[PDB]
């Protein structure tokens, strides 16, 4: 299924993903699409953090779902 | 004249810096905010009161985009390289276009910790974000004051502060932090060099020495 992660900066990635993929696949696909190390990657769905190893399905993340990724680089 | 010539210093770098501020009100609120210890209008994009605009993100990228050599990715990296033209005008915004390479090295250095403070929690990050093309630029820098080298800075001191800013793995990613350690170099390297004094007071804003 697809699913769109939207960046700060105005793009809108587009990944093929499982529901039964984790967050640490998903923010692997990203590094491989963007080259972003996924230790910086902070993704977020309906406002909560989503933790690795937890799966798109445990945070109920369906098709066409849209997910925003933070860097974490603190101020 | 270091008093009188404060304000016009750091506004003549800004000038270079966003050249590509076609609105001008980034470029503004760079130069208004160093009278400031801290303020409340953060750049982050992320609502977390802070002062925040979601579209000052792609904002941002845009400004800086041109200064580079090759355009950005959307993470930080130590092959990011700002265009030797660009690196010229903002020693000639100095008044370094001839000066000794440890000169011009020290003041890169210096204009790296600028940027390390922007992009800070007092500024215009917070304790968890930072905006990250005023990141990229002090990390950029960094890779010029390697090639220069600069007495006092170790390759690896460069690289950890790169790493920093970056956000590697096991890196301590915090800019306040950073601009502290830095601030310290560059006044240690200063102690005994009154050119490279004239030169800190020349960049670092008064308010944040």
């Amino acid at each position: 299924m697809q699913i769109f992660v939207k960046t700060l900066t105005g793009k809108t990635i587009t990944l093929e993903v499982e529901p039964s993929d984790t967050i640490e696949n998903v923010k692997a696909k990203i590094q491989d699409k963007e080259g972003i190390p996924p230790d910086q990657q902070r993704l977020i769905f309906a406002g909560k953090q989503l933790e690795d190893g937890r799966t798109l399905s445990d945070y109920n993340i369906q098709k066409e779902s849209t997910l925003h990724l933070v860097l974490r680089l603190r101020g | 004249e270091v008093l009188f010539q404060g304000p016009q210093n750091i506004s003549n770098l800004l000038d270079q810096i966003f050249q590509h501020d076609e609105q001008g009100a980034y470029r503004t609120l760079f130069k208004e905010v160093v009278r400031k210890k801290d303020t409340n209008r953060k750049l982050t994009g992320i609502k977390e009161p802070y002062s925040i605009d979601e579209t000052d993100p792609e904002k941002l990228k845009k400004i800086f985009l041109r200064l580079y050599i090759s355009p950005p990715k959307l993470y930080i990296s130590r092959n990011d390289r700002i265009s030797k033209e660009h690196i010229k005008q903002i020693l000639e915004a100095y008044g370094l276009q001839e000066a000794a390479p440890e000169e011009q090295s020290y003041a890169l250095l210096a204009i790296s910790a600028l940027f390390c403070k922007y992009s800070s929690s007092g500024i215009f990050g917070t304790e968890e974000n930072s905006p990250p093309e005023l990141r990229r630029y002090a990390c950029s820098l960094l890779s010029e004051v390697g090639d220069m080298r600069l007495e006092g800075v170790s390759q690896n001191e460069i690289v950890d502060y790169q790493n920093r800013l970056r956000g590697a793995k096991n890196a301590f990613t915090c800019t306040a932090v950073l601009f502290s350690t830095i601030q310290k170099k560059l006044q240690l390297l200063h102690k005994d060099q009154k050119n490279l004094k004239k030169i800190y007071d020349q960049i670092i804003p008064l308010v944040w020495q």
